[PDB]
């Protein structure tokens, strides 16, 4: 039973959601393809790209070689066999070169071995060094040239952007005050002239032939000595480039910012000469100038733009055209492009080396395999994949997010001049972008805009760029939208009239203004490209999830966008009551749950493994159990059917880590019932009814994982034995077998988890003690009792453990490391007085108490409410829906039913009292069944509640009833007093996710404890735990105040101190007195710091010359 | 609602600070070293409650701002050596445990 | 007046809607909470205390040849209710066997004793192709709600002690109509139901409660 | 070591009211359990002694004044509603209270025909003030009740010329309780009812409370021998 709500819906959201990675990294892993076809891009690109190594002397004798095709390959051991011994999942990639000669010679060294290279799991990410990680994607100004406003004082400049910022010179053409035209590649500063002379323009042949209908010349002359003979002009120009090199006449070097497609070009053809041959005067050749053409060089892009920029300069062309942040600048560097370009820094190295090699050694000698030595394309790569900043670890709370990871456009990036936390031009750029074709509304907070989401339905074709939503255009297709679109106007979605939709007025877009309804009409070919496949499309994947979005504040809303990502599966999932079609996917493209493939059939035997899909083959299906989160989540995989076939509105075949049975389910929803309670939802807090917990509902499991590294140093070798000396109370054995705990050994806080011994020698027992030592039989020790033990987090049963120690197989351990030990633990987490329960409408609130089902608002027929929360402020202060949902609520309780309500489309007010007038006519048909009516209490109500005008007078009581339960809900008593809550009570379903958070793993509590040996503060020791900050702002909290010694307690007496700390846990050990300070440790270290330097800093007192005793012990 | 009549005793001193100092101090010399500096024992003595019933609180500024809003106690500039306004205190049994 | 008329519409073993009568407009309440208050609340009751398992070292397991799962094992046995035919017991310890195909519905338990699974079904563990299950899981008699406080020794190794849910007790409400000729249309018509229970009866529910409540009324007793 | 299966109750004793009880430790979820019913007891169902219906010799209705007398029938009528009489033995239906008015003079409540067996236990109350005018004869009824009813009762009495007062007969006038939570055994959730009756219609606190806890306590037995249907 699940009652949808909606309209058309042309197409899908897009399969696979995962396809910004995934079908990324394969097309430019082009691998996969008889290495016949495939030609740019990636692998290849950086290989064809990557010139071959030249030589000594251009063609002057022997050594060439090129490179031919590439092999990836025999991969070395396997995912899960990564993660578990810290292999980076990657893959043998050798290339066949042959170096040519000139003294007859065509060698060719067979594959010639080299680096490895990470792979992209099924899921869409890599497993790097054992743990998972994402490549998030980010944003540039698409290669090109468009000029903008010099944001100094008005007098635009020219930028001229390169293919993708490790690669190319950012150029930039500028005309000033004093100077006149500057043109400053890289990090210089050139009369711009100069370069034109050599590339040939000059005096005349120049201007007056390029600048006159906007002066600014009499300047680009200036300095015509420099446009008064090429060549000599190079080497101006050379010797213009730190450091002194020899200003002899080269043509190289300038034999690139322009010459070979090597440091210089977008290659192919798209998105370069479209951009400028549409920006520009118009046509051009795939990099800026061109030299090699037979001496001179034949320029392209130069002057021309110097010539758009005066026509920007008092023209009319203008367009001040600007990092306009249009979508039509906007380059979104996927996975394999970032990983292509690092493929390319490889090389920007195994060359060198090369190079070097061809030169030193013999012609004969030298051979590919031998030249070559497969160093650079590892480390230079693999020190990206895991070192970035844009190599991130995974979330993985809750299914959806990390799904929603790869959905993420990133810009806090490495990327040239990328928007650094505070780059040139931070805020203003945040704003949403009239290009929404990426999320409206899913930011977070002091990194506002910058890390942006996806659109759902957005992107999906030949891709040469930027994200492209999806548009209808009269049934047709969708044609895959383009950024820079003008297609006559897109008309919003609705006035739907089977196919014609008969409007009048077509709420429409064109360009920006959300102009009227052009009004087109031309049914067929839609207006232009006009309609919106579904409003989804406006929005981001998570975003989505939320079924009454329409009403909820854009930003409340996004604190639920967001929200619920830090879900966290519980035991007992339950997809949400309201709903949105959507999760249907969220929570099957993430993999996270199992798919069954052909047909149907099955034999499985149940348990850790469906067995089978008896269709042809044979398959038995591991299912992920317990495994562990990188949150620590502990997601895992239930099962499904004992003998059936594919499928049933779905071939699940096993559920996931918070899937209602492929229905994501990130939280349960229960049954609430607004209104304030005597104070226990102040703000935002929660009120818990204890059954919540009875019903074992939000309770949570967490599985963490300890480590104990078994070094080497100088004194004995650090060793992971059951033998920890004087431990020997009855716990090492009592647990840990043969030097570890064991499974299911449930943990306290305090416990030997693992223990190792040290040897440490801090001093030589002189006799006397060897003696007593012998006597006493004190058998001697060498050493030391570190263990493991569980810290101060309440530990809990042992899930497992793991052993890896060198000499082992893949195996690559920190040098001298031997061995290291791991421990994971579980932790089934119920509910407590803290934690977020934050809903889908951003309701966050931290739970206050949990009453027992005594008290708590009791509903008519004795049912209890589950949740109370707050009205005040919450929604009016938010303004949002999550109201229509508790009002949908029990029309769909008592009516037994799930409802698909999606973003914008559907579950209109109306149709819920429908759903509301329902349920009621058993609710309390109910009534009128156990044998019963109305009693002197809802008489009380109703007979105030219309008076609050919120009821028809005149109507019966009965008739009362059902008027006041389309919206609000029956009386409501109050189990705690026995009456009722004069005037209803909206009551419903609601539907509490769980963050993160959940206290315990917050709230530490220090006295004294562990002291640390290098700053000497409270924190850093084994024992118990604490410690404690005191940043400044409580200092003025205290200076403003005025307790002084409450606050020379807190840099004296609590911290360095040694005295006075130690005075401290002693006259209080002691009794009737309180610590008793003189010298401050600090005063007392200050003198004797700079006496260091030579400084005398006599103390005086009084009298000025009464000079201290300090230190005088 | 706060102390044992907070408004009182800040009407006592001028510098708000002051009464903190003295009050402190105060106890800070009382149950701090002796015990037997009280002015509150006649009948007036502060004491607590719990499951055997009262006990005076270990508290010793509770005493004081109670001491203090009493009639004894100076402050100022008077008594001067403090040397002999602790050597005094031999004079009557002072002194802890260690 | 002056007198009730204790209606009492009994159930087989649940439901139990317990009409007064005439009582005064007011008392309704007086009574009609404190009663399902209590009746909610304090009450002996039934409840799993601690269950081990054949081949399981503890929690978060994954016995091989079951379709379920030990945590979901122990969520569903969290359900069990038993009735005891007797008054000496601190609890006994229910035993279970299952082989190959099939499913382990409560009924399924060792017959055994003054020992009723008062609550047969209650689908206890779908396995199949691998007959596995032997299982001994106790069944303390205690009151209210207690955790994971009330350690599950027991079995002294692998016990997984699971969470304790006494009350017999299963939902409570009460009308206060007013339909009596007593005298003038005012008086209340009190009538608490005691909904479902775990093993006893409302009119026990309903009797015991009106126990505590005059047990604690006492205490009003002599002042100092 | 103090408080387990026997709480300690501890009243106040005011006095003639303000009876301040406080009956300790008690398993969360009993302060409410108790402190209510108790409370909601309280404040009806009790004996009492209530002016309920009164006779001024002259003007009709209550909407008036009567000459040679410093107040008006309402603040009179009020007055007399915070009279309090206490009647002697068992067979007292409601005996009436006549006046004798004279000079200047104050009118308290105890001019009242000084009936015996029914003796006003509050002795002032002003009732009004009339002088060069002493007129003012009255013949009040007066009643037994249970807790509080308005204008329809009907001062019958008098036949005619009524003006009947509302009846507040309940000892009791006014019950509040808040139960806080305390930890004299180790747990720190445990609940410390604490009530304060404020009474003076007649009858003490602990009175009333007692006297309503037998009222409860009596009611609950009903709940004993059933009738019911399978
Ligand atoms: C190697 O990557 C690093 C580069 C740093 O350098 C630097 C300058 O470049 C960054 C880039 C390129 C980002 O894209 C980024 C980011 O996307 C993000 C947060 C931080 N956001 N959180 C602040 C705290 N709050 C409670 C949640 C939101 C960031 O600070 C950064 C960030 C940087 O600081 N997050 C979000 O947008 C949101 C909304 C959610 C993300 C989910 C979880 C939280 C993450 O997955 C966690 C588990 C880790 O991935 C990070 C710690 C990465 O560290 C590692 C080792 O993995 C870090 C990105």
């Amino acid at each position: 039973k699940i009652k949808r709500f909606g309209r058309i819906r042309e197409v899908i959201p897009l399969p696979p959601l995962t396809e910004i990675q995934v079908e990324s990294y394969k097309k430019a892993l082009q691998a996969d393809v008889p290495p016949e076809k495939r030609e740019n891009v990636g692998i290849q690109a950086a290989f064809k790209e990557t010139f071959p190594i030249e030589e000594g002397d251009k063609g002057k004798g022997g050594l060439v070689l090129d490179f031919l095709e590439y092999r990836i390959g025999d991969p070395p051991f396997s995912q899960d066999e990564c993660r578990e011994k810290d292999l980076t999942y990657q893959a043998p990639l050798y290339a066949r070169l042959q170096l040519i000669h000139k003294d007859t010679g065509l060698i060719k060294e067979d594959e010639v071995f080299l680096g490895h290279l990470p792979l992209m799991t099924e899921d869409g990410s890599f497993i790097i060094n054992g743990a998972d990680r994402v490549i998030v994607s980010q944003i540039h100004r698409s290669p090109g040239v468009y000029f903008t406003p010099d944001p100094a004082r008005p007098g635009r400049y020219i930028a001229s952007i390169i293919p993708l910022p490790k690669r190319g010179p950012w150029i930039d053409l500028e005309v000033e005050a004093s100077g006149v035209v500057t043109m400053k590649v890289n990090k210089r500063k050139f009369p711009l002239v100069l370069l034109l002379r050599v590339l040939g323009y000059d005096q005349e042949t120049l201007v007056r032939e390029l600048s006159a209908y906007g002066d600014l010349v009499q300047g680009l002359l200036d300095e015509a000595v420099l446009a008064m003979r090429p060549e000599e002009a190079m080497v101006r120009l050379f010797t213009l480039l730190r450091p002194g090199d020899p200003p002899k006449k080269d043509k190289a070097l300038a034999y690139l910012f322009g010459l070979l497609a090597d440091p210089k070009r977008y290659d192919l053809g798209e998105a370069g000469r479209y951009k400028a041959e549409e920006k520009l005067g118009v046509g051009l050749s795939g990099r800026t100038l061109v030299r090699f053409e037979d001496g001179e060089f034949k320029d392209e892009v130069f002057l021309p733009t110097l010539r758009y920029l005066f026509a920007l300069t008092a023209g009319v062309p203008g367009h001040e055209v600007d990092d306009i942040d249009h979508l039509g600048n906007r380059r979104i560097r996927t996975v394999g492009e970032l990983m292509a370009d690092q493929f390319r820094v490889g090389l920007a190295r195994l060359a060198r080396g090369v190079r070097e090699r061809m030169v030193m050694g013999s012609p004969d000698t030298l051979t590919p395999a031998k030249l070559v030595n497969s160093r650079p394309l590892e480390a230079a790569l693999r020190e990206f994949f895991s070192r970035s900043q844009l190599s991130q670890f995974k979330d993985e709370t809750n299914p959806l997010s990390s799904l929603r990871h790869k959905r993420r456009i990133s810009a806090l990036g490495p990327g040239g001049l990328t928007r650094e936390r505070a780059g040139f031009d931070v805020r203003d750029v945040h704003r949403t972008h009239y290009g929404r074709i990426c999320p409206v509304e899913t930011p977070e907070g002091a990194n506002i805009g910058l890390i942006t989401s996806l659109a759902a339905y957005a992107r999906v074709d030949a891709l040469g760029f930027i994200r492209t939503p999806y548009r209808r255009v009269k049934n047709g297709v969708v044609t895959e939208e383009v950024v820079y679109m003008t297609a006559s106007e897109e008309d919003r979605y609705t006035i739907a009239q089977a196919n014609t939709p008969l409007e009048g007025d077509r709420i429409a877009t064109d360009r920006v203004v959300a102009r009227r309804r052009g009004e087109p009409v031309i049914v067929a070919p839609e207006e232009v490209e006009f309609m919106d496949v579904s409003p989804k499309q406006v929005f981001s994947l998570n975003t989505n999830l939320i079924p009454f979005l329409e009403h909820d504040d854009a930003n409340r809303a996004l604190m639920g966008s967001n929200m619920q990502t830090q879900a966290v599966p519980l035991i007992r999932a339950q997809a949400p009551v309201v709903m949105t079609g959507l999760e249907e996917r969220v929570v099957r493209d993430s993999l996270a749950a199992l798919y069954a493939e052909e047909d149907g059939e099955v034999v499985k035997v149940d348990g850790t493994r469906i067995a089978v899909r008896y269709e042809d083959g044979r398959l038995v299906h591991p299912l992920r159990r317990y495994a562990r989160s990188n949150q620590g989540t502990a997601f895992d995989q239930r099962p499904r059917v004992r003998v059936g076939q594919r499928v049933k509105k779905g071939d699940l075949l096993a559920d996931g880590p918070a899937s209602e049975e492929g229905f994501l389910a990130l939280g349960q929803n229960v049954l609430v019932a607004i209104m304030p309670f005597d104070g226990y939802n102040f703000e935002d807090a929660i009120v818990i009814s204890e059954e919540l917990l009875k019903r074992d509902f939000y309770t949570s499991i967490h599985i963490e994982r300890y480590e104990i590294e078994a070094r080497d140093t100088k004194l004995g070798p650090e060793r992971i034995t059951r033998d920890i000396p004087h431990l020997s109370e009855a716990a090492l054995r009592d647990l840990d077998e043969e030097g570890i705990v064991r499974i299911g050994a449930e943990v306290k806080p305090g416990d030997i988890l693992v223990g190792r011994t040290s040897f440490k020698g801090e001093q030589e027992p002189s006799p006397e003690e060897r003696l007593l030592r012998s006597i006493f039989g004190e058998k001697a020790r060498d050493v030391k009792d570190t263990s493991l033990r569980v810290p101060p987090g309440e530990g809990g049963i042992v899930v497992g453990r793991l052993r890896l120690r060198r000499g082992d197989p893949g195996v690559e351990l920190k040098p001298g490391v031997r061995e290291v030990v791991r421990v994971f633990v579980a932790q089934k987490r119920k509910l407590q007085v803290g934690d977020k329960l934050a809903n889908r409408h951003g309701n966050k609130g931290v739970v206050a108490k949990i009453l027992p089902v005594e008290d708590m608002p009791h509903l008519p027929d004795g049912t209890p409410v589950d949740v109370i929360l707050n009205p005040l402020g919450v929604p009016s202060r938010m303004n949002l829906g999550q109201i229509l949902e508790t009002h949908l609520g029990l029309a769909g309780y008592f009516l037994g039913q799930r409802y698909i309500s999606p973003v914008f489309d559907g579950a209109t007010e109306p149709e819920i009292k429908e759903l509301l007038a329902e349920a009621f006519n058993l609710y309390f048909g109910k009534r009128q069944g156990e044998g019963f009516g109305v009693d002197k209490r809802e008489k009380e109500v109703l007979a105030r509640a219309e008076k609050l005008g919120l009821v028809s007078p005149g109507k019966s009581p009965e008739e009362q009833l059902k008027e006041l339960f389309d919206l609000g809900k029956v009386v409501l008593y109050d189990g705690r007093t026995g009456e009722p809550f004069e005037g209803p009570i909206v009551v419903g379903q609601m539907f509490i996710m769980k963050l993160y958070h959940m206290v315990e793993d917050k709230m530490h509590a220090r006295s004294t404890g562990p002291y640390s040996l290098i700053t000497q503060q409270p924190l850093g020791g084994k024992a118990q735990f604490g410690g404690q900050r005191f940043g400044e702002m409580e200092v003025w909290a205290l200076e403003a105040y005025g307790a002084a010694h409450t606050l020379q307690e807190m840099l004296t007496i609590k911290s360095d101190d040694i005295e006075g700390r130690n005075a401290a846990y002693q006259a209080i050990i002691k009794g009737e007195d309180v610590p008793e300070p003189s010298v401050p440790e600090s005063f007392r270290v200050l003198v004797k710091e700079l006496q260091a330097l030579a400084l005398d800093v006599q103390t005086l007192d009084e009298k000025d010359n009464p000079v201290d005793v300090f230190e005088g012990l | 609602m706060a102390e044992p009549g907070i408004d009182k005793l800040f009407g006592m001193v001028d510098s708000k600070y002051r009464l903190t100092v003295v009050v402190a101090k105060r106890a800070q010399q009382l149950l701090r070293h002796r015990f037997k500096n009280t002015v509150l024992e006649p009948e007036e003595r502060p004491k607590m409650r719990t499951l055997e019933g009262l006990y005076d609180d270990p508290n010793a500024v509770t005493w004081a701002m109670k001491e203090l809003l009493t009639g004894r106690l100076f402050f100022g500039e008077n008594l001067v050596p403090e040397d002999r306004l602790q050597k005094e205190m031999e004079r009557l049994y002072p002194t802890e445990e260690e | 007046l002056k007198a009730p008329v204790f209606t009492a519409t009994t159930q087989g073993d649940h439901y139990g809607e317990f009409v007064l009568e005439p009582l005064e407009r007011g008392f309704g309440v007086t009574l009609g909470n404190p009663l399902r208050r209590i009746l909610l609340s304090s009450i002996p009751g039934t409840a799993v205390t601690s269950v081990y398992i054949e081949d399981v070292l503890h929690e978060f397991s994954t016995i091989p040849g079951v379709k379920e799962d030990v945590v979901e094992i122990i969520l569903n046995l969290k359900e069990l209710v038993v009735r005891f035919l007797d008054p000496k017991m601190a609890s006994t310890t229910l035993i279970l066997r299952a082989e190959g195909p099939k499913e382990v519905r409560a009924v399924d338990f060792t017959p055994s004793a003054d020992v009723e699974i008062m609550n047969p079904d209650l689908h206890i563990a779908t396995l199949e192709e691998g007959g596995k299950l032997y299982m001994e899981v106790r069944v303390d008699r205690g009151v209210g709600y207690v955790p994971a406080e009330r350690h599950g020794i027991k079995d002294r190794i692998n016990a997984i002690p699971v969470d304790a849910i006494f009350s017999p007790v299963r939902r409570v409400a009460f009308q206060v109509e007013d339909t009596r000729l007593g005298q003038r249309t005012d008086l209340d018509k009190l009538t608490l139901r005691i909904w479902t229970d775990g093993s006893v009866t409302p009119l026990e529910a309903l009797n015991q409660a009106v126990a505590i409540l005059k047990e604690h009324l006492n205490y009003f007793a002599n002042p100092e």
